[PDB]
């Protein structure tokens, strides 16, 4: 069987070559546990790569590409064999083939190679795969190729360390168009790609925004499929980690009402968590952006999550409320208190995550400052917010933080107690 | 639930 | 306050 197949691929008879290659492909295409190792050891990889260059024989190119694709679907060591035999530049050249089946297969093969690791991704990019890949995406491209190409594109953008932004940037205009697909697989992969490109310094974010994607990304927050929502949400989140003007591009398209709906629908915890995280980077902004959060009606639901949600969600909500107390106006802070934020901030003063304890203490100190200002302006007897913290059992928790191993926490607690309770 | 890094063609 | 990732 295998000896006959090897003989077929190593013959110079067109039909034996095709027959034997096709047999190898079927072998590598079985339901599970394809014998990739055994095919590699048989020594046929170099011949398959030679077959890639037979432009007189598209069917053979296709079968060989399919087989090479499935070998590169295996382990890194499997993939290395394909690389060592020079397949990458040849696949890149096949992106220009007149055969649609061959082109699509080449796109898939390069996706598998780039998916192996950041080094393999970078090798594919360095062999000039990106432009040819984009080159044959147009108004007439069929769905199968659109899906394959979008998936491969996301592989070209994926991974840490991240690919050079100059090498992935040409992808942005195509991705900006692809997120307008209604196909869920295209949307999924295009959004993941944008999630990778938007994760980093603010210049990257700026390039993403300039590609025009904000309006559509926001629409996608309302997509019924979590497979689309998740990466769309991640990309929106990434964008609002940028500066105030960058963050404003998201707010301007009614993102905040969409985000609120993610908090109040019955959605996965991971989704609510990232919605909160996105919101916290908005409340990390200016007073107008904090006001936009308030106006959308987010605070009530957010406070409720801070009080009652799973811990991963509470952590993000804590940052969101605390950021707002830090950047917000006197009057804005008073509104957060009226929505009931004091008690759940106090409850978290005993949580095991010291970063969260610190965030909540900071929030409470900002609230206390507002309460003290209110007292002073009227020449009143009491800081009303200090009494509310006492009633919420926050004061005793802050007292006990004087015993904390962490200096930051310790110094802050003492400072807070000395300023507001003597 | 990230997209696969590699895909084997079975069909 | 801005947190990447």
């Amino acid at each position: 069987s295998l000896p006959a197949m090897i003989g077929g691929v190593y013959s110079d008879d067109n039909n034996l070559q095709l027959e034997a290659t096709t047999q190898f492909r079927k072998l590598l295409s079985i339901e599970r546990s394809p014998p990739i190792e055994e095919v590699i050891q048989s020594g046929v990889v170099p011949r398959f790569v030679q077959f890639l260059t037979r432009e007189d024989f598209p069917q053979l190119q296709f079968e060989a590409a399919w087989a090479l694709t499935n070998i590169a679907s295996g382990t890194s060591e499997n993939t290395k064999v394909v690389i060592d035999h020079g397949a990458v530049p040849i696949f890149v050249k096949l992106l220009g083939s007149s055969s649609d089946d061959v082109r699509e297969q080449a796109v898939w093969a390069l996706g598998n190679v780039a998916g192996d690791s950041p080094k393999c991704r970078d090798l594919v990019l360095a062999n000039g795969a990106l432009l040819p890949l984009l080159a044959q995406l147009n108004e007439h491209t069929k769905l199968s190729m659109l899906r394959n190409a979008t998936w491969t594109l996301s592989n070209f953008c994926r991974g840490k360390p991240q690919p050079s932004f100059e090498q992935t940037r040409p992808a942005l205009p195509a991705l900006a168009r692809l997120i307008h697909s209604n196909d869920e697989e295209v949307l999924t992969d295009a959004c993941w790609a944008l999630s990778y490109l938007s994760d980093g310094t603010n210049d990257k974010i700026q390039a993403v925004i300039e590609a025009g994607v904000c309006p559509r990304l926001v629409e996608l927050l309302l997509h019924p499929s979590p497979s689309v929502l998740i990466p769309a949400l991640r990309t929106v989140g990434n964008i609002v980690t940028g500066d105030d003007a960058q963050t404003q591009c998201i707010i301007d398209h009614q993102a905040l009402p969409c985000l609120l709906s993610l908090l109040t629908q019955n959605l996965k915890k991971s989704i609510k968590k990232e919605a909160c995280w996105t919101i916290s980077n908005i409340t990390a902004g200016n007073k107008d952006q904090i006001q936009a959060v308030i106006n959308a009606g987010i605070i009530g639901p957010l406070v409720n999550l801070l009080q009652t949600a799973e811990f991963d969600i509470k952590k993000e909500a804590a940052w969101a409320i605390s950021n707002a107390t830090s950047g917000g106006s006197h009057d804005q802070i008073k509104y957060l208190v009226s929505e009931g934020c004091i008690k759940p901030l106090c409850d978290l003063l005993i949580c095991p995550d010291i970063r969260i304890v610190t965030v909540c203490l900071e929030g409470l100190e900002n609230i206390l400052k507002v309460g003290e200002t209110d007292k002073t302006l009227a020449a009143g007897d009491v800081n009303v917010f200090s009494q509310m913290i006492d009633e919420a059992e926050g004061l005793e928790k802050i007292e006990n933080l004087q015993s904390h191993d962490n200096n930051e926490i310790y110094e802050k607690a003492v400072k807070i107690l000395e300023a507001y309770w003597m | 639930g990230s997209p696969p890094k590699k895909k084997r063609k079975v069909g």
